[PDB]
């Protein structure tokens, strides 16, 4: 637990990628249901969520050429959500728009470091590997299914003037009783329609997130249910199949419902290789980054890890000596952490370099190594 | 691929709006009533109302206002539909032929815009200079009322006030001026804006913005000589006319929120006000300038959806929750202290929350028992075909579910009543109802922090055993505290010859968003007393229960469970199925099970008796609000979804690919125009081109019937529909395909797999030349069989004989 | 699973000196390559057991890594710059021999060799 004085804005900056990159302010969004021909990055194996910051380091000449071509055009590439990545099977995905880039000379080879952000979900229609070896994807933009209020079709016109509204539990009781009154016209009561109300689910998830982060919901958390749902999904430490099932969801209400069901059910995080070795619990999860408790970071050899920060973790051995080289969190030294039983890499133990920092130590576990578990 | 036929058996009885004016003649006083898709025109006589016209439109009437511009001899009628079809109509009668001609029409929907929370608002400027529409937030649509605007062209003006609650056109203004109540982070205020047609913009209003009540909801434009505007909230009634600011806070209106009004005197001296609890108050304006405001409780009527003053103290009260009324007001109060005397009552079946089919009287002749109304307007309705004879049994509390038990010759009905918190420690009912005036009553045994509050309403749920002959409330069993009953079934289980009443419940608490505790209670009714035979505790809400081949199929949140009835008269779990969704809707046919979610998440399972579990057959996830589901046959499933639509999904048993065998193909879409609440298998005609019979009850009291057809008959009736649409003049000139098209704000597709039975039945009313036009130049035998007018008359008569 | 002992770095019988070339190779070249972000695979002998590469020391007959070169420079194991340059070249050549063109480690070794050659062209004259 304890208190924090680290400054949560530093991990989001990805300062380990060197000096200040060239930043882009323009935004390119394609119309819904429209088809686009987007290039696919060959070495990206992550299941990207819209709004999630993705850092990359590319040194292959083909990758650097493709990145230059994208920077010269719309700065958008396709990140395939692979169901079976060994055979490179992909049915869904998410676009990523490059918002920062930096090519570095005085270097052994031409290398480019990139910060992009997920934008639009999509369904993969066609995959064609070009003669260059790089592959293109003919892609259909998936639309955000926004459904109206469940009372809109069963609303009394005389009560239309009562639908605008000016101890939180009493406030929510009054909200439920006033917004879903006309539920007495249907076969279902008010408290059932509350289970499908965007704001009620958003407030329950806000409570569950207040359990994790001390940043107030006044500013950090978005108000739109779609953006809120994507922000929550970007920081949920779940396996790849559950994340794929969550990306397939098009309606924000279903997304929030599934997210709160996950937050209620899965309470332990075990080793994926062990399945029977508890590593941490939901209670030790804490947010050290503005993007939440879990964020995507890139390492010196090009691998992207979704790191979830926790205060404590058990059943882990520490390999090697601590190092500050290319550390994802400035001011902390990492130490490789393996499972006590199967020796699989679970994450790193980050220890503060200065004695005045808090927390003095924490754990960053990679999402690909964890498995959620219900007791 | 679906081939279905849907037809209306009872037109909507709920009243959503009523106006008075001079529409048929300048000397006649006309009363116009809107019943969703129906428009009724009456002439106000000394005795009462003389019916002069009834028409049907291809839309849901959202705005209905009369207005008389300069030069017109009598009033015109402006009508806007739910699909944003606006029109201006005029009454025309020559001898006996009455025709509602269309003076103007057009679609006012914008390509971009979010529909407002307060819904559609339609106002007309007093001097008939323009029509104002409030459809989307931040935009005000203006339709200039010139003589050349037959297409009803309109332009939008930007609104800095994004959350407008109510708006009215003020009287006595040189320029058309609107006065509206809006809300901002500072609170609720009232503002005014002049509408410039030359600039097509807004100009500063006559008086500055005033800070009003936090619950200011209603705006009333006072006519001359008073002028100004009255703002009505939950606690205060204010009046603003430039320098004139008059606020009153009568406590008699603090009990309930006033939701409707109507002008009595043409100069605006007296007004009628109706609250949510059915109370009718009189607002008096004392006088060049306004002297004072006064509120007098006139009495109690039905829960008023709309009020209108006719003449000679006669007032029409249009109600959707209950029967409509014609009431008489008197100068002197009676013996109980109420100036209101009920003259006449008009049946209203809305809302229909549940229903069932019973052969009460003559065997073979079916009757329909429905749970209608809500609160003190709750009742049971017994409907049979003679057009339709309806018997009413008032309950004075809200009915929710119903089922029939033949062996005991009685009905089981789930009901709920509202009670206020007691001053000491408990709850007190607001009025005597069926649950409190039963010949016998009982309560449940057993198996809450921050208790009670200050006079806050609480729902008390009861099971009512009602005799099928006399309809006396034989028994009224009350459930536990904080217990909500959801499902009800009457059936025999296992080898037990007794027929039981099974009720599924849920424990609801304010701290729990989702119920984690519930009951399945098994009662037996015999010798005029209800006893609890069995009781099972489940870890969730029992949303639905179904008799499944001598077993009990229950839906406990996300789980579908099968119970067996033991010899010790206990419920034994046989098998479970854990789903990705919460099992809201449960239906069965043989060994097939249909599971449904509020967001159109459909699942089809099959019971494997040799293995003793459930096996997934198919599913379909398309997010859209639902309301009711039913199984048409082994392969077809009917449902009602968002925006008053019906749909039919189909499976392929044999099929070709196991990946395709697990998908339910959407084979039918239709725009009904009603919000269906209940589907049930049954028919009302004495026991053919049609196969099956599924009745459905809706919110506006409309009752419908759906049946299945063959491919040849479906194609023939589709061609007939196209021809009839080509020949029939629509009121407001609304396209039939546009009205029947599956309409949501996300998508709009043409209707498929459905035959509009009302359109086909309208073929018998047109003239013989129109019949020959339709049958002009028209595949069961394998080739091409010709068709004359008499053949189609016989076909349509045979199709009408099914309802 | 031989994984032999690392190459020797100290020899008391071996004479030592601080040539200008070797002090440049240590203070500039090795310090530049050691802090590079692609240096880590070469900072220690190849652990053929943990990497599951039983054929590595059957193909690579002259193992070499930057940790060995660092310890040899710090212990003054070399007599002249040619030995250290040959050790670097042996490391790079071993990396290219065992792996395949286009592999990630091959590109990393190519980058390091390019930077090494660009630093070695400024080798100072002996004092
Ligand atoms: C299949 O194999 C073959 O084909 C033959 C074979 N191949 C290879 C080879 C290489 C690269 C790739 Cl790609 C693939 C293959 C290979 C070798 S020898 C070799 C090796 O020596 N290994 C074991 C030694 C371990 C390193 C010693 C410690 C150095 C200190 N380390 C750093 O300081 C750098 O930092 C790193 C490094 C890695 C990962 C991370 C970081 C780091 O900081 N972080 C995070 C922490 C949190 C944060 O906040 N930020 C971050 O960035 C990381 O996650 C290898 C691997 N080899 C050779 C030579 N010839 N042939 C082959
Ligand atoms: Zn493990």
């Amino acid at each position: 637990p304890n208190i924090i004085n680290f400054d949560t804005s530093l991990p989001t900056s990805h300062t380990y990628l060197g000096a200040d990159m060239e930043e882009f302010h323009g935004r390119t969004l394609h119309d819904d249901d429209s088809c686009q021909v987007i290039p696919v990055l060959p070495q990206v194996m992550m299941i990207l969520i819209p709004g999630q910051t993705l850092p990359l380091q590319l040194f292959h000449p083909q990758e650097v050429s493709m990145v230059r071509n994208l920077i010269q055009k719309d700065r958008t590439f396709a990140v395939l959500a692979y169901s079976n990545v060994q055979e490179r099977e992909a049915q869904f995905g998410t676009t990523a728009e490059i918002y920062a880039y930096r090519e570095e000379q005085d270097f052994g080879i031409e290398i480019v470091k990139v910060k992009a952000i997920g934008r639009q979900r999509f369904k993969v229609l066609e995959l064609r590997t070009q003669s260059d070896g790089i592959q293109q994807a003919k892609v259909q933009i998936l639309p955000e299914c926004v459904l109206p209020s469940t009372m809109s079709a069963v609303q009394l016109e005389s009560l239309n003037k009562c639908q605008i509204f000016p101890c939180s539990y009493k406030w929510w009781q009054k909200y439920q009783k006033r917004k879903f009154h006309c539920a007495n016209l249907t076969s279902w009561p008010r408290w059932l329609y509350s289970l499908y109300d965007a704001e009620t689910l958003m407030d329950r998830i806000k409570k569950q997130l207040r359990e994790w982060d001390e940043n107030l919901k006044d500013d950090s958390l978005p108000s739109n249910p779609i953006d809120f749902s994507y922000r929550v999904a970007a920081c949920l430490p779940i396996d790849d199949v559950l994340r794929i099932q969550l990306l397939k969801i098009g309606s924000a209400i279903q997304r929030l419902r599934c997210e709160l069901d996950i937050m209620n059910k899965c309470t332990s995080l075990c080793c994926k290789q062990c399945q029977e070795t508890e590593i941490t619990t939901k209670n030790e999860i804490f947010s050290l980054s503005l993007c939440g408790p879990m964020a995507a970071y890139v390492n010196p050899h090009g691998y992207v890890h979704e790191t979830l920060t926790v205060y404590k973790a058990c059943n882990l051995n520490l390999i090697g000596r601590p190092s500050t080289e290319h550390s994802w969190f400035p001011g902390y030294a990492w130490t490789v952490a393996q499972c006590k039983i199967c020796a699989s890499h679970i994450g790193w133990k980050f220890t503060a370099t200065k004695k005045d920092m808090s927390p003095q130590k924490f754990w960053g576990l990679t999402r690909s190594a964890l498995l959620p578990t219900i007791p | 691929m679906s081939y279905n036929y849907v037809v209306t058996a009872q037109k909507p009885t709920a009243v959503n709006g009523c106006v008075t004016g001079h529409f048929t003649s300048a000397e006649d006083l006309n009363l116009l009533i809107a019943k969703n898709t129906r428009l009724e025109i009456y002439v106000v006589t000394a005795e009462g109302l003389r019916p002069v016209k009834e028409v049907g439109m291809y839309g849901k009437i959202a705005v209905m206002e009369l207005f008389r511009p300069k030069g017109e001899s009598k009033d015109l009628l402006f009508i806007l539909t739910a699909k944003y079809n606006a029109c201006i109509l005029e009454y025309k009668q020559s001898g006996e032929s009455i025709d509602i001609i269309t003076r103007a029409h057009g679609n006012v929907q914008d390509r971009i815009g979010r529909p407002s929370e307060t819904g559609i608002i339609g106002i007309i400027d007093p001097e008939c200079r323009m029509i104002g529409l409030r459809l989307y937030d931040g935009l005000f649509k203006v339709i200039p009322l010139d003589r050349d605007n037959k297409e009803l062209k309109a332009f939008n003006i930007r609104l800095e006030e994004l959350h407008v609650i109510d708006v009215k056109f003020l009287y006595g203004c040189q320029a058309p001026t609107i006065c509206f109540v809006y809300q901002d982070p500072q609170g609720r205020h009232v503002k005014t804006y002049e509408v410039s047609l030359r600039e097509k913009e807004f100009n500063k209003g006559p008086w500055k913005q005033e800070n009003v009540e936090a619950e200011a909801s209603m705006v009333i434009a006072v006519p001359e000589p008073f002028g100004g505007a009255i703002i009505i909230g939950q606690e205060s009634i204010t009046y603003h006319n430039g320098d004139k600011y008059l606020a009153i806070a009568p406590p008699i209106i603090k009990q309930s929120t006033i939701v409707c009004h109507n002008r009595v005197d043409p100069n605006g001296s007296r007004y009628l006000l109706g609250d949510m609890e059915g109370r009718l108050f009189m607002l008096l304006l004392e006088k060049v300038t306004l002297k004072d405001l006064r509120v007098e409780l006139l009495g109690e009527t039905s829960i008023a959806e709309c009020l209108t003053y006719l003449d000679n103290g006669v007032v029409f009260v249009g109600s959707r929750l209950g029967d409509s009324q014609l009431v008489k007001l008197n100068v002197d109060s009676n013996e109980q202290g109420s100036y209101v005397v009920a003259m006449e009552t008009f049946t209203n079946l809305g809302p229909i929350v549940d229903m069932c089919v019973v052969d009460l009287e003559r065997q073979g002749q079916g009757q329909l028992v429905t749970c209608s109304g809500a609160f003190k307007e709750g009742s049971l309705r017994i409907i049979r075909n003679g057009k339709l004879h309806i018997r009413t049994v008032p309950l004075y509390e809200s009915p929710r579910k119903i089922c029939y038990q033949e062996v005991s010759q009685c009905f089981g009905v789930l009901s709920s009543r509202i009670e206020v918190q007691d001053t000491s420690g408990g709850t007190t009912a607001l009025r005597p109802s069926a649950s409190t005036q039963a010949l016998s009553s009982s309560v449940s045994s057993s198996k809450a922090p921050h208790e009670t509050s200050f006079g806050e309403e609480v729902e008390v749920h009861n099971l009512l055993i009602i005799d099928q002959h006399t309809f006396e409330v034989l028994h009224a069993h009350q459930f536990l505290q904080n217990e909500y009953a959801l499902s009800l079934v009457s059936c025999k289980l296992g080898k037990d010859p007794n027929t039981y009443f099974i009720v599924g419940t849920a424990m609801v608490y304010p701290e729990e968003a989702e119920p984690k505790q519930g009951r399945i209670v098994v009662f037996q009714y015999s010798d005029g007393k209800l006893q609890t035979v069995a009781e099972k505790e489940v870890k969730g809400a029992v949303y639905s229960m179904v008799e499944f081949n001598g077993k009990l199929l229950a839906s406990i949140n996300s789980t579908v469970r099968l119970y067996e009835w033991t010899t010790e008269k206990e419920l034994r779990t046989e098998c479970n199925h854990y789903n990705n969704i919460m099992a809201l809707y449960l239906k069965t046919k043989g060994d097939f099970i249909l599971v449904g979610d509020l967001m159109r998440s459909v699942l089809l399972l099959a019971y494997k008796p040799m293995e003793g579990n459930f096996e997934e057959i198919a599913r379909d996830f398309n997010p859209n609000w639902m309301s009711a589901v039913e199984i048409l046959d082994d392969d077809n499933f009917l449902g009602a979804e968002n925006a008053f639509n019906l749909f039919v999904c189909q499976k392929d048993s044999a099929a070709t690919t196991d990946e395709e065998r697990q998908h339910l193909q959407e084979v039918g879409l239709f725009h009904l125009g009603e919000f269906v609440n209940v589907f049930c298998h049954g028919s009302l005609v004495m026991q053919t081109p049609t196969q099956g019979s599924v009745l459905f009850g809706t919110v506006n009291g409309m009752i419908g019937l759906v049946t299945s057809l063959s491919e040849s008959w479906y194609n023939l009736l589709l061609d007939m529909q196209n021809r009839l649409n080509k020949v029939i003049k629509s009121v407001g000139k609304i396209e039939h395909s546009f009205w029947r098209s599956f309409h949501t704000e996300r998508k709009t597709e043409p209707a498929t797999g459905f035959i509009d039975g009302d359109l086909i039945e309208s073929f018998l009313d047109i003239s013989r030349p129109k019949m020959q036009e339709v049958v002009a130049n028209l595949d069961g035998s394998g080739m091409k069989r010709e068709a004359t007018a008499d053949d189609l008359i016989k076909v349509v008569e045979e199709l009408t004989r099914i309802h | 699973s031989m994984n032999p002992p690392p190459p020797e770095t100290s020899n008391p019988n071996k004479p030592k000196r601080q040539t200008n070339q070797l002090q440049y190779l240590l203070r500039v070249v090795l310090k530049t390559l050691w802090k590079h972000q692609f240096a880590w695979p070469f900072q220690q002998p190849v652990d053929a057991v943990k990497l599951n590469l039983p054929d590595y020391y059957k193909i690579i007959k002259t193992p070499m890594d930057m940790g060995t070169i660092k310890k040899r420079l710090e212990n003054n194991y070399y007599w002249n710059a040619q030995e250290c340059i040959q050790d670097f070249n042996t490391m790079f050549t071993n990396c290219y021999i065992y792996n395949k063109p286009g592999d990630d480690i091959v590109l990393m070794a190519e980058a390091l060799e390019k930077l090494f050659l660009q630093k070695i062209n400024e080798l100072p004259t002996e004092e």
